[PDB]
DNA sequence: TCCTCCTCCTCCTCCTCCTCCTCCTCC
DNA sequence: GGAGGAGGAGGAGGAGGAGGAGGAGGA
């Protein structure tokens, strides 16, 4: 696991500026040796002397240099995949969704973003073995839908204690983009503590499109979402979670593209398109991915969550 | 702020 | 090869100064020759009467005087060109991959740069009779979308031993924009031992969008992104190694410029521009180059890599 | 740092 | 031709001084006529009586005095100037790049600065009959991108022996600004023995973007840029060649105007700025000029250097 | 310094 | 089987050398 | 033949860099 930032003490970094860290975000030494150093020049109480000094101390405890592909094939090999909830889907995904990476999932309405979140948050509770990430899971929603009811119909299927699945959820609602942020930070401590699988934000995008409105707006609102994918990338650094975000779709008018432009589409490694099929199937493809090849897969929503074409 | 019950730890889910 | 620094302790440069010019990024001979009397003037440890001391012996063992055309287009009939496994892209490029110089691949997302990257530091240590450099590759990695398993496809269809191409391929995380730079440093000194044949940048400007936010901080976001650039042109001289950086896009709003300004289009001299094709087909396209003619390929990314057009 | 294996020296790529 | 150093044995100066002077950069008798006092004093064997005799020794042998416009319109209508091989572009510069000065062509990327000097290079080898210098051509390049395949294919052009051409480019690869400076000092003394009619320097402020950070060292840079383009200056009126350096740009972030401040805004004579056409075409714009009109053309780059639209 | 093919002087080009 | 319009955003530091000057009294 | 004394008085500015960021179906 990561590192907690109290072992920087014992490497001559005085008890106060950890203090001063933790009011900044950081709570692990990972976050202190990912950081830049211009970052902890912008804390209050830390000057050029103590930032080099904790960078410097920082560094040695954690590995950033250089390996080979041979060591990295082999540390990445050990990665775990949570299952989507349907064999077809899987099998698209080579394994399921991938740890320690951004994923996307965009789609008109009714797509079933909002319903392979919930799958998500409950198959990623279950044991290595079955195919999940043994850990909790947190369920950030900028829009209003998330439904328990519908963690206890895949808790059902999975046979799970629906009341105990209820527990490793742990969910916030974000009303601006503003508060979707400060979220994130609070998110980053909690990780620290318990053991945190799954990380998702539903919708990411959702609230840039009326937080900022026109043209007029439109750079500050690129770079207030980069920052946001950055922080995600960062989590998905320090605790090696799994990063699921959707993303809503607009049409091109000169046919629907998702929204967030450039930002978006090279922050994220994996983008799944979801189309809508034929009455409770719907159809995922892979929209860009560094491994994956572009194809298809077929699953639907059924009444115990995601899950195969069941017909 | 962190509820009563997010702090908590995790907890394999127990079967049924 | 380039000559080690070790070898201006036998013309009259006191040990010490050596192991004090090491400590500042300098290993070769080049790399001081190079080297302005200012950057030698920056380390504590040497004076202006060192310096010049130091300039004039390091002239004398290295040539940095005029020539003729005739003499160089001799010594640049001999350059390696690596290829990219597509002979319709091959084409193109005259060749492949020219070493001793910076190339650049832009383009929306999808687009195959990462996959192009893939194919190169494979490609890279083929046997010059079979087009490539008969030398390692060094990725510097500053997204996470490193797919070892990618590597591995690509040694298949030339016959490689899959578990000795990962021993050339030196990978390297870079987390921010200092350390990124930090990253060339420790390059400049494996290249010494080794022969690294291929260093790549993927993305080289992508932690320069979020480290460096508005337009408050648009000049030093280029200044230190110029020093980035000047460094990578440094080891194109030094080692004569191929300088592959990949760069993101972002929509003009007055369609797809590159990001990274005039700071990054003056500094690369061969700029590959990258489109979609239909389905697994890409285009690419000579943006800028000194000798190649404007016109364009298309290639597609097969399951073994990057490959000609299938189809 | 290295790792004991970046500092390891180039190797021709066997065939297979 | 300008008349050499040695000279000045047979008018009562010590042999030694002359071996003094030429350890300076002096070579010609111009060279230290247009000398102030104040340099001749910073030699160490030369003291305030001998630099007073030199001075005036040296002013016998060269005019320094008033003429009439008369004089000088006569001895200005027989001044070469090179073509640049377009039609169209000559009939703007209303005969072609002109000698005795300092053409400056700045511009984006890929708008044909370093092509334009390609063909230069080649083209100021044609008898003036056909419009060129009857010269050598000297090449400083401090980007890594002259290409001797592209003086072979204009003068394939100008049906010349490619072979011949390539023995009249003196060649020279400028590393950082300090090396920039000392290759006019060795310059000076190649062409008192050959001939050269165009001095090239591609680019002239490349390497002060980098060399010379932020604001805190910006005094420095533009100090040490103008005493480069005050010893061209030299060069141009001890040999009379054509001084025609390049330039970058920069945006203006309050829509691209060239670098290196008023320093080489005053000291070039002649400014061309360079936009991107349509295709393979350019356009051409005297931006500043004692004579010429401030007009538009359009060239355009081909496979056999710069010439007019072929369209 | 200078090669030995840069401190010879000007050759007219002949033609081809 | 066809069709079109929209806008705003700030921050950045470092730089050294310079010379000449004169009159004065008593025991 | 004898016997040293007394400081004054500031000048004089240079030198620009560096782009970002897409949205929105109609009938
Ligand atoms: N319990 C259920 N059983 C079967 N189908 C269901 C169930 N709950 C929802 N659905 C179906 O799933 C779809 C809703 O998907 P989802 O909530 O993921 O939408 P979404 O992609 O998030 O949309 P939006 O952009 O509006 O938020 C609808 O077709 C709905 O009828
Ligand atoms: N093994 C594979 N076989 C076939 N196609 C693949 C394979 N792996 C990836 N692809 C395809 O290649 C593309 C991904 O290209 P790549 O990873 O180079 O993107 P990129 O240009 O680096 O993007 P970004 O800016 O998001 O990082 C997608 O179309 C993906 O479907
Ligand atoms: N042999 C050729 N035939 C046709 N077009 C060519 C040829 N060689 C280069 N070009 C084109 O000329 C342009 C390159 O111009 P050039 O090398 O002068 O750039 P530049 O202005 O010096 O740029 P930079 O600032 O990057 O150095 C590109 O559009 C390239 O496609
Ligand atoms: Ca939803
Ligand atoms: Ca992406
Ligand atoms: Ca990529
Ligand atoms: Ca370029
Ligand atoms: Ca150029
Ligand atoms: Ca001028």
């Amino acid at each position: 696991g990561p590192q907690p930032i109290s072992r920087l003490e014992q490497c001559g970094i005085n008890a106060n500026d950890v203090k001063k860290l933790e009011e900044a975000g950081f709570h692990t030494v990972e976050a202190v040796a990912y950081a830049p150093k211009k970052e902890l020049i912008n804390i209050k109480g830390i000057s050029e002397a103590k930032a080099d000094k904790i960078l410097a101390e920082a560094a040695k405890l954690v590995p950033m240099g250089f390996t080979t592909a041979t060591e990295f094939h082999q540390r990445r090999s050990e990665i775990i995949q949570i299952t989507t909830g349907s064999k077809e889907l899987d099998k698209l995904l080579q394994g399921g969704i991938e740890t320690g990476s951004i994923t996307e999932m965009f789609g008109e309405f009714r797509t079933g973003k909002t319903q392979i979140c919930h799958t998500l948050a409950v198959t990623c509770q279950l044991p290595i073995d079955r195919g999940g990430g043994e850990g909790k899971a947190m369920y950030i929603d900028t829009e209003g839908t998330f439904r328990p009811e519908r963690l206890l119909a895949v808790a059902e299927r999975y046979g799970l204690s629906g009341s105990d699945v209820l527990d490793n959820v742990a969910y916030a609602r974000a009303f601006n983009t503003d508060h979707q942020t400060q979220l994130l930070y609070q998110a980053s401590a909690m990780m620290v503590e318990s053991r945190y699988a799954l990380l998702i934000v539903d919708s990411a995008t959702a609230l840039y499109r009326t937080d900022y409105s026109g043209r007029g707006e439109l750079s500050a609102r690129q770079m207030h979402l980069a920052r946001f994918l950055r922080m995600l990338l960062r989590l998905a650094d320090e605790f090696g979670v799994a990063v699921v975000i959707t993303n809503q779709v607009v049409a091109q008018v000169d046919p629907k593209k998702p929204i967030g432009g450039n930002i978006i589409a090279h922050a994220s490694t994996t983008r799944l398109y979801l189309r809508k099929g034929r009455g409770e199937t719907r159809i995922c493809k892979i929209y860009d991915s560094p491994c994956l090849p572009e194809a298809e897969a077929m699953f639907a929503i059924n009444a115990d969550g995601v899950g195969d074409a069941k017909d | 702020f962190v509820s009563p019950a997010a702090q908590k730890a995790f907890q394999p889910p127990r079967s049924c």
